[PDB]
């Protein structure tokens, strides 16, 4: 084999933040797609808005794409959180 | 943007 294309970020939000503002959640997607279109074509993004751990997954076309999306955002800061990013591991549901 | 953001 597998290429990862995919790739998983967490910390990005806690579910609590979505609780009393109904735009926050648009907001960060839009601020993750944005970053996300300099790494590389986006195919998927999705974010678990109700995951605890404030997981979101991007998908690219192109493997080199995803391993230049996690070498920038990994230990990066948003929001307050320090972030990580990891290739995802093709296994763990979100 | 939120990016870059410290506490």
């Amino acid at each position: 084999m597998r290429h990862e294309r995919v790739v998983i970020i967490k910390n990005m939000f806690h579910p609590m933040d979505f609780e009393d503002d109904p735009l926050v959640l648009n907001e960060i997607r839009e601020d993750l797609r944005v970053e996300c279109s300099k790494f590389g074509q986006i195919r998927k993004l999705l974010l678990f808005d109700r995951h605890p751990d404030g997981v979101a997954s991007v998908s690219f076309r192109d493997p080199e794409e995803a391993d230049y999306c996690i070498q920038t955002l990994d230990g990066r800061w948003f929001g307050g959180r320090q972030i990580t990013a990891q290739a995802w591991d093709g296994t763990t549901d979100y | 943007n939120r990016w870059d953001e410290t506490p």
